[PDB]
């Protein structure tokens, strides 16, 4: 399921990401654009048994359990496949777990390098909100 | 531009009083509003951002509220170090603007 | 330790083009924005413009045509250039870091006076 920016903004705001730990809603929408291009089914295997999953690309060695990654920590205590749904709830709940503080969006490399310092607000301007 | 109408210009109050400063936006700024304090000859200091979030180290006696186009800063039981000037600023698109300010002086 | 410090000429005549510097430390210029704000003697804060982390700039609509903001990420400096100085430009000039839609750190400011 590929999302629209506004549809995704709306849904993320519905789940408490607006100003979560100080981060404005646009950060989240920007992170998703660069991580999975708004695709819930997105997946990405890395040069280590790990695979990033879903709209926010959650790692299988640390946060979810894909069953095929050596040293899975499963911190969100979730199977990586639940993160692959069209309803973002589980992906959101794990991400809120990952961002334990005001500098935690750094957990996403695309955000830190492609979003931080830019007008992320631009992604939600004109959206019903 | 979205202009901000801040009121009142001055406020005379005593230690222990609770006061309210308001900023009305000429258009919806979607909660992208911050408040600053500026003391005698000092640079502005952030107090609240995103309407209700306190900056670190900022005491709980300060609280912000508002939505759409009416915004407020409430100070509960003013302390001697709260006297100074206060300004609101919007962060909805560009250009950004400030409210005219409010001088909070001792009664 | 995030700090922004301004440095300007102090007194200029309308016969000049103003250049103010803002040297920052404790953070990268590509990761944050820098706003420029002034305060005329005994007046309120006026927003002049900004430069985002990515190099893009935005300006106060009235002052747009006589302002120019640039930065040198490597020297950790942001510059405010202003032309056609009016006596109304006399003010204290500030540079402040923008971090996710709030100016969280401000330099001390530098005072500028426009003469004849």
């Amino acid at each position: 399921k590929v999302f629209g920016r506004c549809e995704l903004a709306a849904a993320m705001k519905r789940h408490g990401l607006d100003n979560y730990r100080g981060y404005s809603l646009g950060n989240w929408v920007c992170a998703a654009k660069f991580e999975s291009n708004f695709n819930t089914q997105a997946t990405n295997r890395n040069t280590d048994g790990s695979t990033d999953y879903g709209i926010l690309q959650i790692n299988s060695r640390w946060w979810c359990n894909d069953g095929r990654t050596p040293g899975s920590r499963n911190l969100c205590n979730i199977p990586c496949s639940a993160l692959l749904s069209s309803d973002i709830t589980a992906s959101v709940n794990c991400a809120k777990k990952i961002v334990s503080d005001g500098n935690g969006m750094n957990a996403w490399v695309a955000w830190r390098n492609r979003c931080k310092g830019t007008d992320v607000q631009a992604w939600i301007r004109g959206c019903r909100l | 531009d979205i202009v901000l109408t801040q009121s009142p210009a001055s406020l005379s109050a005593s230690v222990g009083e609770t006061v309210t400063i308001t900023c009305r936006a000429s258009g919806n700024i979607h909660n992208y509003l911050a408040w600053y304090q500026q003391k005698q000859g000092k640079s502005p200091q952030l107090l609240v951002y995103s309407t209700t979030t306190l900056a670190d180290g900022v005491p709980s006696r300060f609280s912000g509220s508002g939505s759409g186009t009416q915004y407020s800063l409430k100070i509960n039981s003013l302390q001697p170090e709260d006297f100074g000037s206060y300004y609101c600023q919007h962060f909805w698109s560009t250009p950004r603007t400030f409210g005219g300010g409010t001088k909070l002086e001792i009664k | 330790q995030v700090q922004l410090q301004e440095s300007g000429p102090g007194l200029v005549a309308p016969s000049q083009s103003l250049s103010i510097t803002c040297t920052v430390s404790g953070f990268s210029l590509t990761g944050y924005g820098v706003n420029w704000v002034r305060q005329p003697p005994g007046k309120g804060l006026e927003w002049l413009g900004m430069i985002w982390g990515d190099g893009n700039t935005d300006y106060n609509s009235a002052l747009k045509s006589r302002l120019s903001i640039s930065k040198d990420n490597s020297k950790s400096q942001v510059f405010l250039k202003m032309n056609s100085l009016h006596t109304d430009d006399t003010a204290r000039y500030y540079c402040a870091r923008e971090r996710d839609y709030r100016l969280d750190y401000w330099g001390q400011g530098t005072t500028l006076t426009v003469s004849s």
